[PDB]
């Protein structure tokens, strides 16, 4: 896991560095790490067929899942592109790639490994503090995780088999997967009782997670049975390095959290609009006195009244961009609920996007 | 036998005010002449609203509310009628619906001295004084803040004798007032962390509701109720000490000058009253 994509070859064959793969951009432009120049470069559309897309998603912790793949005009401004060759009789794609100045088709590949980031159209949903009721189907990635059939923390899905949430919910002695039970696609907490559970087979916690400063707070529940996708349950695409996330950008938070501090959890799933808070604004002497690590995100309003609460932990921080939803944050902790000068504090998924893939491939 | 108002003597006085501290002189029961006011005063421009300029000759008034204040060079254009600039929203509002004749004029820089002030009690019982500046500046508010008749900028001796981070300054407030807000909080390992009220600065307080310092706008007749005070800058740390706020905390003010072609600019909104009626008439004929 941690030996993957570090610049040092571990296995004698060197598959750790030759098969480093990630996506890029809101339009999902594929990149392949070049060991000779220590940089990421996109791939050409030229002489590429869909069988190589099977091998790319498989090495990207997505196994056989493959939604679609088409060629798009390059936008990252890269000077070099990987070029495939069909003269080689081998079956591995990475020995087939070599550097070239430009592609003949003037296009780079848009790779989609799973149909994510799409939901049913919903008009009015601001159900976290100070708002109105919600509608089903607008947040199909959102799931709830239960210990002894009562809610503890929320969750969001990215594949049929994996659920991401916060590590403080899975802290000791709750590090045993037998206690956890996940429910998917049910809005009412009075209905997730009879046979709707999805048991977690193994809990994954961050190795450098520290509870004193509550930094590196990420956790990955994996189910035995893959989730059967329909209109009520759909995944959300993992965000890529290289999007210019603007300040103040309109994001959405969700969860079964309380409507006020120290209050009981909500009967129905709540979801309301919040805004990003810039990290250099948040880690000043004023907002939290240098408590925000680079693996942490501040979101919401400094004026308050729209913020996460207890029970909102594990929920998704999602934004809309090119009609695709992106899970940029996970609710780690919150100093109060709906209060000014103390907004919701969220864990940065973006720092840990590569760490999720390291557990996806090794436990496939 | 009825005497003259000598309005020209009042504008050409050596003391020239600022838009923050504009005055008012209710001229009544005396004579004048608009020709002598136009001649003895070096007029830049002269305009009248809701009253004909040519009809001042012979027609007269019950009482004339005469206001004056100097013009900043960068704030000459904001004195447009009905504008939403800093001068018309935080220094002096001009009633457009009343009979008003505006006068623009200048006085020579040899005989002009400026007595800047800050009309208010909320911001003058709590430390203030000479507006630190040079021999020819004109203060102008850019955002007026109003507070209650109980806000003690100074915090409470006790909460702080038990705080331990963000120790915001503090002093014993005055008999009849209420301690400022402070919600002893806890974050991870930092215990008793006090985030007392109006924290950043009155103009960056993202809590326009928790900070007792609310924002407001001036009003026909009424000057600025109060300016701005960084609430983390008011008070010594010693406890047994009165609420002496300090001179370097007054934020919300700006010092633009008054010098145009080797001469200082001044304005006026002569508010009127009583057309074809009064005993303060004129000889303009
Ligand atoms: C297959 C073959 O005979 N030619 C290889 C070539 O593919 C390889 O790129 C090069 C150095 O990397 O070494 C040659 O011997
Ligand atoms: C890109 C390039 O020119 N190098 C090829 C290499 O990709 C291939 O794996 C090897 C053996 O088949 O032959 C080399 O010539
Ligand atoms: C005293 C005064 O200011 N009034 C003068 C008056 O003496 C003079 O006779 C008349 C004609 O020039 O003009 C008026 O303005
Ligand atoms: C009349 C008046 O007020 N102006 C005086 C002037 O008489 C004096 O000779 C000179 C000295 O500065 O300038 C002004 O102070
Ligand atoms: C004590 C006082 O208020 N006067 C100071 C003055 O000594 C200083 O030279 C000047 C420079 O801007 O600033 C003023 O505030
Ligand atoms: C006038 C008065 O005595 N009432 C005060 C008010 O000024 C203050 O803004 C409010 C909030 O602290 O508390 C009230 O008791």
């Amino acid at each position: 896991p941690s030996n993957w994509c570090d610049g040092v070859s571990h296995c004698p064959g060197g598959e750790d560095e030759n098969r480093c793969v990630r996506l890029y951009g809101p339009n999902f432009i594929l990149q392949v790490y070049s060991s000779q120049r220590k940089s990421w470069h996109p791939v050409c559309q030229d002489d590429w067929n869909e069988n190589y897309g099977r091998a790319a998603c498989r090495d990207m912790g997505y196994k056989n899942n493959f939604y679609s793949s088409q060629g798009i005009v390059d936008d990252s401004g890269s000077t070099s592109f990987m070029k495939l060759n069909t003269s080689a009789g081998n079956v591995d794609i990475y020995k087939k790639l070599y550097h070239s100045d430009a592609c003949s088709s003037k296009a780079v590949v848009s790779l989609r490994c799973i149909a994510c980031g799409v939901n049913l159209n919903s008009s009015r949903q601001s159900r976290i503090v100070g708002g109105e009721s919600a509608l089903p189907g607008a947040w199909p990635w959102q799931v709830s995780l239960h210990v002894q059939n009562v809610h503890v923390c929320g969750g969001s899905i990215i594949t049929p088999e994996w659920i991401v949430t916060a590590a403080h919910c899975v802290e000791k002695p709750l590090n045993n997967p037998w206690h956890w039970t996940a429910f998917a696609g049910i809005l009412r907490q009075s209905f997730m009782f009879y046979g709707a559970g999805y048991q977690v087979e193994k809990v994954i916690s961050h190795p450098n997670y520290d509870s004193k400063t509550k930094n590196n707070d990420i956790a990955l529940m994996k189910l035995q049975k893959p989730l059967t996708f329909n209109d009520l349950v759909k995944p959300v695409c993992l965000p890529n390095p290289g999007m210019m996330l603007q300040p103040e950008q309109l994001c959405w938070i969700s969860g079964w959290g309380a409507t006020e501090e120290k209050g009981k959890t909500s009967e129905v799933l709540n979801a309301a609009k919040v805004l990003l808070i810039e990290t250099q604004r948040c880690n000043s002497r004023y907002v939290y006195d240098n408590l925000i690590t680079p693996a942490m995100i501040c979101a919401g309003f400094l004026q308050g009244n729209v913020d996460s609460c207890q029970g909102d932990a594990g929920g998704p921080l999602v934004t809309s961009k090119n009609n695709i939803w992106w899970l940029i944050g996970d609710t780690s902790w919150g100093s109060g609920c709906a209060k000014a000068y103390r907004p919701g504090v969220y864990g940065n998924v973006m720092v840990f996007t590569d760490w999720i893939y390291r557990q996806m491939r090794a436990d496939g | 036998n009825l005497p003259d108002c000598d309005i020209d003597n009042w504008l050409n006085n050596v003391s020239v005010p600022s838009p923050l501290n504009w005055e008012r002189r209710i001229f009544s029961n005396c004579n004048f002449n608009l020709s002598t006011l136009l001649r003895l005063v070096h007029v830049d421009s002269f305009s009248c609203n809701n009253l004909d300029k040519s009809k001042i000759f012979g027609s007269c008034f019950n009482s004339i509310t005469v206001d004056k204040f100097a013009i900043p060079n960068r704030r000459r254009d904001d004195l447009q009628l009905g504008s939403s600039g800093f001068l018309q929203s935080s220094n002096y509002k001009i009633d457009i619906s009343s009979s008003s004749c505006q006068l623009y004029y200048s006085l020579p820089l040899v005989n002009v001295t400026i007595n800047n002030f800050n009309p208010s009690s909320w911001n003058r019982r709590y430390g203030f004084g000479s507006f630190n500046l040079s021999s020819y500046d004109v203060v102008y508010s850019d955002h007026c803040f109003s507070v209650n008749s109980d806000f003690c900028p100074c915090a409470d001796p006790s909460v702080v004798n038990s705080c331990a981070k963000s120790k915001p300054p503090s002093a014993i407030c005055p008999a009849g007032t209420k301690y400022r807000h402070c919600d002893l909080d806890t974050t991870l390992y930092v215990k008793n962390w006090c985030r007392c009220s109006c924290l950043p600065d009155p103009i960056s307080t993202y809590s326009p509701n928790t900070c007792p310092q609310k924002k407001v706008v001036v009003g026909i007749g009424e000057h600025c109720p109060g300016l701005g005070i960084n609430e983390e800058k008011c008070g010594t740390q010693l406890n047994h000490s009165s609420c002496f706020c300090s001179p370097d905390a007054f934020l919300g003010w700006s010092f633009d000058s008054c010098i145009s072609n080797n001469r200082c600019n001044i304005f006026s909104n002569f508010i009127f009253n009583g057309i074809n009626s009064g005993t303060t008439c004129s000889n303009d004929l």
